[PDB]
């Protein structure tokens, strides 16, 4: 794995530079014990300009949020209905990485603000890495993407005071909602205890898009993804979420934390929704529709593989 | 003031960046239900912008907020230092400060315990000044070098991120224990001073000695003292607590809410004043940035008044991108040989390029002076000058020998100051004058009122109690008694550690002036106090009151809200929204009894907003005459301290308003025996 | 005009740190005199850190090039056509910036490398900046713009040692070329003398891709940009280009700026070729495909406007390194088409300035601000330098009142797609059929050269093919070669000793068109600017006299007149030592200076021989006005182009024909 390749031991060892060289980094070099620091202690600048530059820009959706190392297995050889290499076999593991997060706040802010939650999820194939960049809620607000600075402004803190924090509880937010009438399957789900889910393993993913498979002899199917969580479905209740905020608000990151420590970690089955291409319209909405879904009266859920989370990262930045 | 700048968007027809008029609503695509097209530039440069809007966040101080306003000098202070700004009586300057917390990133709640930033900068008429200012006036360490270690230990464990914006985890205590530095720090963080009320009612410091220069060469030792005309104040931490997941912008809302009400905030700008044979007189070194000099041997001088009056227009393009140096100095100031400071120079100027990505920074509207720059730096990413020079070295003759050099003698330049001199070997070694890291922090305790020494101790209790590692609890306590045998005894006490046996090497009896909240009197003003008026639909006449109330409250400046079950005219918030963290001081209105179950709230909310604010040290009461049924319900006494009850709304508002001033009713909190 | 608010006077004052303190910046602060630095030397570190952060990444292609600023000004109402903003008024006037380039160097690389050239030009509209960012050659090499980073690897050094420099003379660009045959057009067109153009001011500019013009009631035509030199076509010789690239590698930069300064701004007609929507396929090639022309026979040009470059940038970098052109930047009646290259130019030009600014804020550079307001919500981002007023940046809104207003073909100018267009068939990634003629257009651009201009372009194959390591890239070069023509595929494999292969005639012909060839243009229409060298001697008072006279004779008409001699004094320019026959497009040896001709510490051995002797070789018009020294030159007295004058005013009515004559092509040999 790339990532054992590029662990560093520091659990022996005297202090080097980062070209190898043995140093201190405790005092700076000075013209006299209660002297002025002198330009030439490079031990001091290696050192500072690292923390200078130790930040990077957050990501612009979904900056709170936490990540595990996990496998997952497939259930069946399914070359009937796909070519994809990771499912084309019973019992065949591939290696994961899933992060969870919020969408609005900025990455300091609480855990157990209501809003929308992202599940996104890589598997590392032997064709190559493949991501689901899903969903809590199955739907989203808006139904082109050239929208989604006009939604994201509008939920994120007003521009000229930056107030408020991880929230759609303001003016402008209700604004856009009230006048972009799509947003309204979203609004009532992240108005839903979907909005504050009792933990990041309390929770489905939803790849919300229609998506194709596709089969080795160019047939194609259309489908929708969900992760179907085997441990349960739970949310909080918005007075113990508005409190937890202040108490805790690592609580979601530190609940995946301790789950993976104590070798309970979260598993979520891996289905779809199967359609034939002759069905993009038949259930009175139209499947390129990302504020519809499919209910499951209409189209049955097939169970792919085992999704399992069960190693946390080594250094949070990093990975 | 920034208004050059402004771009209007308040009428018009939708441009691209390059003014060709646009649409941004739909993507373009190959029919109907066809996918996107690839030449759709208004799609691509509208989601390119997005996709680059964030930048990186402070290394620390991420999370802050700031406002423009006015220095006004109060005299002619040419006797003390050149600068320029401070050289004639009401000379008056623009600023713009920002404050922040320490720890946390970009979201985190203001009402975290931590040190706090005050950073200033004056636009001088030569050149930009800043001082980049904490709300405590010692620091950490002693020497630049150990910024990262400090920093490293005190934000989130770096395998998971945990816990965010807090000191209370093993690492942060593992380093205060093994590095004995930090101690004076750790006991002001660990005081009301770690959780302070709002940015208006703390003071700044610049922490390090600085020189006042004068145009003459002579210089003085000075340190900078910001100190609040609103008058200081703290949260408890139980509040602290709830308003930070009820309210994480508290803070920043409270200052834009009193600069939009004509009520900015202002301080007195003080130094004191020593003479450079003082630097090790008072029994410490000047130059270790872990010790105050304590008021009784220096006095303040007020030098000029600070308010802070508006609000920024676009808080990215100012507060965001507002980027504080101490290296901004002007002609009349200089440095000492503080190593902490020293480093400083260097980690400010560097910074920047990682938080601008290109070398330019200072040309960003917030950043720019006030006067012309003539120089000769040239290009780099983002270079928004067009210079006329095309010969930008010196010495030139096809410039005519220009820019000039600035010095002591031409040109009005900056100048070292002419006394200051280095002698001895080349070291990588700590002054012994250095050495005592622990009087200091027993002066601060010994400062404290009872009860303000109770709550000291209560949060280290409360930190403490969650480090994991048994081998750090003991050694945090082997510190702690070095400073105070009976600190570490009552800390001890809820870890269920035994302390160690007192060592007396560093205790004495000693305190110094105005370094307490609990013992600093009341509050000098209580404009912008915040009032709850809790009420009900159920009663006409509840509502009545309340609107009389509101009446006779907002004549003294304080800003009221009634709350009822439900909003209509005259009703500012409901229960579901309404937290006792809201609010200064809470009156219920005596029609409103009854509510003393429904969908419109959680069960026992309004009960609960007026119980919290009782035990939180709050003025209470109820107007009207009768008062048993609400002050039984909520266990408070009649006759306590900081309790109300009056028939009058007159007679009600004048106690309940000399209680506002008090603020904080300490005889509701428990002390060790 | 955001530009003169920029502008920064440095021209009196004291020293400033970048924050307005005054400083110094000659002595760093030490521990004592002979001591070490301080870190706490701020005035130090600013100064430095600027220094060390002066460099932003060259352009990926095109880093070598040079800028100036102008005007175009329309000739006409042409709403008939477009309903472009800027063309919709006769005599309507509008800033503009053209940037002119080579394509493969990098930016210290020599003006004189043999390349294909940039033309890009900025109009900044009352409706918006309109780009049209083109090249000197109509025709581009590849068909499909995912292609080109493989094109462009192939052309630029080769990637273990970064060798050669600013030339296709090398195995991986002779590889790409005959594996990847819709290449021969724009080859041969590098190949000509159109690969080593005399000046930007003797070159044309090309949209290459056909656009459309749409007018408001949303019809829509064809056209093709070509920019027509007022200056006339000319090239240099390929040694001559050689010689240059080492004694001035700012040759074209200096051509122009100087031009410039003396008030002799370029200018070219800006002109369309316009055909109807339905003639895409008419003219036996595809309009989609960037390797075609339409030949003038077919659509003739229409003249819409003058473009002249008449004022020099202020600051090179922060104009002519920081504009960064788009072909997204368009504007209300232009719109494009489904060429595949161009399509994918519209995605690199937006993303790659994020490359060289290092931010997303480079609209906000000077060089690319409109000249009109801007409405819209971008926010934030690095080097942000606006204070945005609306606090409500989204739409649909209230807060903001509904403003800005979605702009589109009915409501307030908006660009609209030509709404003719439609896509129809599958999602395919395939290449159209009708792109399949590879070979026939480069045979008619070669049929249309003169004889002289074919062995030219023959001899720059025969060079660059004669470097190429690989025997069997060099065979596959001549199977392709052969394609266009036998007889170049044998007069090249001649000099390389290989044999062509037997002629195979799918696409011969014997076609020509008109206004490609750079010999048949005819003598220049003006010779402005052109340089006269006159070598004369210090050692004689009647050569310096002669050369004076002749001075004032030749300046007159608006040439560029130097003095050569020994050493520097009144009246001289330039000593023979720096002097070089590639600095001059005429050489005149006064007869004063004869003994010259026939050692001295002041210039190498023979220098005023060989600089009348390069001259001649190269085709100029060369003179002695007063012969022995033709005979040490073995030039001929009855030579074309060869001048031999005792009067003064008889030379140089002579001289100057020979000057717009240009080039004296006789003097070249031709195979057989
Ligand atoms: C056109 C813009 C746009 C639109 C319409 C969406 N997003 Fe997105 N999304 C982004 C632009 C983006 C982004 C700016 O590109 C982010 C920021 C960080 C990143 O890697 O991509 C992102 C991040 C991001 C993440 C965080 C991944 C991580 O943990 O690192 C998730 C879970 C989602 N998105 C999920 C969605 C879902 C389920 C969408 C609707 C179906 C959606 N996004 C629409
Ligand atoms: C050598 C490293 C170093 C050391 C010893 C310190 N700092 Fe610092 N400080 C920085 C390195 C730094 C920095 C990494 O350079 C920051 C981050 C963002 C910035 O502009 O500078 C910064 C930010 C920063 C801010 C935020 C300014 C703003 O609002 O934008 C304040 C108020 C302080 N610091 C105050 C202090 C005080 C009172 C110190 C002790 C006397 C101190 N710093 C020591
Ligand atoms: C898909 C990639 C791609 C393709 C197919 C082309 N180019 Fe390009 N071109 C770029 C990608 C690019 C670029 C990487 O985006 C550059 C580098 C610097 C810049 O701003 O854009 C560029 C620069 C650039 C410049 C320099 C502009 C200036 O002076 O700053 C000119 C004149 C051209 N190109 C002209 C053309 C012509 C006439 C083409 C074929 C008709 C062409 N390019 C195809
Ligand atoms: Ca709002
Ligand atoms: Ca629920
Ligand atoms: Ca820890
Ligand atoms: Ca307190
Ligand atoms: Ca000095
Ligand atoms: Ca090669
Ligand atoms: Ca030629």
């Amino acid at each position: 794995s790339p990532l054992a390749a590029y662990e560093v031991d520091d659990s022996t060892g005297y202090l080097t530079s980062d070209v190898g060289g043995p140093i201190q980094d405790q005092t700076s070099l000075k013209a006299g014990i209660r002297g002025p620091t002198l330009l030439e202690d490079f031990m001091f600048r290696q050192k500072i300009q690292h923390f200078d530059h130790e930040r990077v820009p957050e990501r612009a959706v979904h900056a709170r949020g936490a990540g595990a190392h996990g496998t997952f297995t497939s259930y069946a050889d399914w070359s009937n209905i796909t070519a994809a290499s990771f499912l084309n076999a019973t019992g065949k593991q591939t290696p994961v990485f899933v992060r969870f997060s919020t969408t609005a706040g900025s990455r300091g802010s609480a855990d157990t603000a209501r809003d929308v939650h992202g599940f996104a999820t890589r598997f590392y194939t032997d064709e190559g890495n493949f991501d689901i960049v899903g969903n809590n809620i199955p739907v989203f607000f808006i139904q082109d993407a050239i929208q989604f600075p006009d939604l994201i402004h509008s939920v994120k803190p007003r521009p000229d005071n930056e107030i408020p924090q991880a929230a759609t509880a303001h003016d402008s937010a209700w604004d856009f909602f009230s006048q972009q009438p799509s947003t309204m399957h979203t609004l009532f789900w992240a108005m839903s205890g979907h909005g504050i889910p009792r933990s990041y393993r309390h929770m489905d993913g939803f790849g919300v898009h229609t998506f194709r498979f596709v089969k080795d002899d160019g047939s194609s199917k259309l489908i929708k993804w969900h992760f179907k969580s085997r441990q349960g479905k739970a949310s909080l209740v918005w007075e113990e979420a508005q409190v937890l905020s202040g108490k805790n608000a690592d609580f979601h990151r530190q609940d995946l934390w301790d789950a993976i420590e104590s070798g309970n970690g979260p598993e979520w089955d891996v289905c779809v929704q199967i359609v034939d291409e002759s069905q993009a319209q038949a259930f009175g909405f139209d499947l390129l529709d990302p504020t519809k879904i499919i209910p499951e009266e209409y189209a049955p859920l097939t169970k792919l593989g085992l999704l399992k989370l069960d190693r946390n990262p080594t250094n949070y930045f990093a990975e | 003031p920034l208004a050059a700048y402004e771009v209007d968007d308040s009428t018009g027809y939708l441009t691209s960046d390059v003014g060709g008029p646009i649409q941004d609503q739909t993507s373009l695509k190959a029919g109907i239900r066809g996918p996107t097209l690839l030449e759709d530039f208004m799609f691509r440069q509208k989601i390119q912008h997005f996709d680059h809007e964030r930048v990186p966040e402070r290394a620390v101080h991420a999370r802050g907020a700031g406002a423009h306003g006015t220095f006004t000098s109060y005299a002619d202070w040419s006797n003390i230092t050149a600068a320029s700004f401070l050289n004639a009586t009401g000379k008056q300057t623009p600023v713009f400060v920002r404050f922040s917390t320490t720890a946390g990133s970009r979201g985190s709640a203001d009402t975290a315990r931590d040190v706090h930033g005050f950073a200033t900068r004056f636009y001088t008429d030569e050149g930009n000044f800043d001082i980049v200012g904490n709300n405590i006036p010692v620091f950490f360490i002693q020497d630049a070098i150990q910024f990262p270690d400090l920093i490293h230990s005190v934000k989130p464990r770096p395998d998971n991120e945990i816990p965010q914006a807090a000191t209370a985890h093993d690492s942060a205590w593992d380093f205060f224990s093994q590095q004995p530095s930090t101690m004076h720090t750790l006991f002001w963080a660990m005081s009301g001073h770690g959780i302070p009320r709002s940015y208006r009612h703390m003071d700044g410091f610049g922490v390090h000695t600085f020189r006042f220069v004068k145009d003459d060469g002579s210089s003085k030792l000075i340190k900078w003292h910001f100190k609040s005309r609103q008058g200081k104040a703290s949260l408890v931490w139980e509040e602290a607590q709830v308003l930070s997941g009820k309210n994480a912008d508290f803070h920043r809302q409270d200052l834009w809410d009193a600069i939009e009400s004509g009520n900015g905030p202002e301080w007195d700008v003080c130094v004191q004043i020593v003479d450079e044979s003082q630097a090790q007189a008072f029994g410490f070194d000047l130059l270790d940035p872990t010790k105050i000099i304590p008021e009784e041997y220096a006095p303040l001088t007020k030098l000029g008044l600070l308010k802070l009056d508006r609000n920024p227009t676009n808080y990215f393009a100012e507060t965001e991108q507002v980027m504080f140096q101490p290296g901004h100095i002007v002609r009349g100031i200089d440095f000492t040989e503080d190593p902490l400071l020293q480093g400083r120079l260097f980690s400010y100027l560097d910074t920047q390029l990682n938080r601008n990505g290109g070398p330019n920074f200072e040309q960003l509207p917030i950043n720019m002076p006030r006067v012309p720059i003539h120089n000769n730096n040239r290009d780099g990413a983002g270079q928004m000058f067009i210079h006329r020079n095309k010969y930008p070295y010196t010495p030139n003759t096809l410039n005519s020998g220009y820019p000039r050099q600035a010095n002591q003698n031409a040109g009005r330049g900056f100048f070292t100051a002419p006394g200051r001199t280095a002698s001895g070997a080349l070291v990588r070694e700590v002054s012994p004058t250095f050495n005592d890291h622990w009087s200091q922090p027993r002066l601060f305790f010994n400062s404290l009122t009872p009860v303000e020494q109770q709550f000291l101790v209560n949060a280290m209790r409360f930190e403490i109690s969650l480090v994991k590692s048994e081998e750090v609890k003991k050694n945090v306590l082997t510190q702690l008694n070095r400073v105070s045998h009976d600190v570490a005894v009552r800390v001890a006490a809820a870890i269920g550690l035994g302390a160690p046996d007192a060592d007396d090497t560093y205790y004495h009896n000693n305190k110094t002036a105005g370094v307490s909240i609990v013992g600093s009197g009341p509050l000098p003003t209580i404009k912008t106090l915040r009032v709850g008026i809790l009420a009900t639909t159920s009663e006409s006449s509840a509502l009545d009151q309340a609107a009389q109330l509101r009446t006779r409250l907002e004549k003294d400046g304080l800003v009221v809200t009634v709350v009822a079950e439900t909003l209509r005219e005259g009703v500012d918030q409901t229960y579901s929204t309404a937290d006792a963290t809201g609010f200064d001081g809470v009156v219920v209105v005596d029609g409103a009894a009854a509510l003393f179950s429904s969908p419109l709230f959680p069960t026992g909310r309004p009960l609960q907003i007026f119980v919290d604010a009782y035990r939180w040290g709050k003025p209470v009461g109820v107007c009207g005459g009768k008062s048993s049924e609400v002050l039984d319900a909520a266990d408070v006494p009649e006759d306590g301290d900081g309790v109300y009850s009056e028939e009058s709304v007159d007679m009600f508002v004048e106690e309940f308003e000399k209680g506002l001033a008090t603020f904080r009713f300490t005889d509701r909190f428990a002390l060790d025996s």
